[PDB]
């Protein structure tokens, strides 16, 4: 949902108050991406053991 | 070169070690990207 996936672009374009909105969108999704990875690794961890 | 530096080229901001690359870009090509879509290499606009 962010204007651009590059953080440097958001900081080099939008003002400080406007950049926080775009950066929050990227962080929120990247959190879900890590949660998906760890979730799968824990499942596979039970299989390999 | 051969040092980690903050480079800004044609408005592209980033931090990385600058080194000479053997990859040949066609005259029209500008910036390359790796498997991760991150910049693989850049081009100095003044001295090509």
């Amino acid at each position: 949902g962010a204007i651009s996936s590059v953080l440097n672009d958001i900081l080099s374009r939008l003002d400080p108050p406007e950049a926080e909105v775009q950066i929050d969108r990227l962080i929120t999704g990247r959190l879900q991406s890590l949660q998906t990875y760890v979730t799968q690794q824990l499942i596979r961890a039970a299989e390999i053991r | 070169k051969n040092k980690c530096v903050n480079f800004n080229f044609n408005g592209l901001t980033g931090t990385g070690v600058l080194t000479e690359s053997n990859k040949k870009f066609l005259p029209f090509q500008q910036f390359g990207r790796d498997i991760a879509d991150t910049t693989d290499a850049v081009r100095d606009p003044q001295t090509l």
